[PDB]
């Protein structure tokens, strides 16, 4: 007399997640005057030594 | 390595060159020489867990 039992179970679980966020929030804008701009003193100096 | 003091970065040159730091929210006096000093923050985070 012979008896044989075998049970095999295998599970493979694979998981991946990706998130890319790119927020660009403006809160302020400006326009510079066209004329008679007031130069940075250090820039005025650098120009005067040219 | 950073070494010892080479430039006098507090030579104000007789100017009252205030700058308002929005980060520290405080008025600071720049030296007369410095070409610019600005306080916009950048924060640059790498996590890598394995």
């Amino acid at each position: 007399n012979s008896a044989f039992k075998q049970a095999i179970q295998a599970s493979h679980k694979k998981d991946s997640s990706f998130i890319r966020i790119h927020k660009v929030m403006k809160v302020l804008n400006f326009t510079t005057k066209a004329k008679d701009l007031h130069l940075s003193d250090v820039f005025l100096k650098a120009l005067n030594h040219l | 390595q950073f070494r010892n003091r080479v430039i006098n970065t507090k030579s104000f040159g007789g100017q009252c060159r205030k700058v308002f730091s929005g980060d520290g929210k405080d008025f600071y006096r720049l030296s007369g020489n410095v070409l610019s000093y600005t306080f916009q923050v950048k924060i640059n985070n790498d996590f890598n867990y394995e």
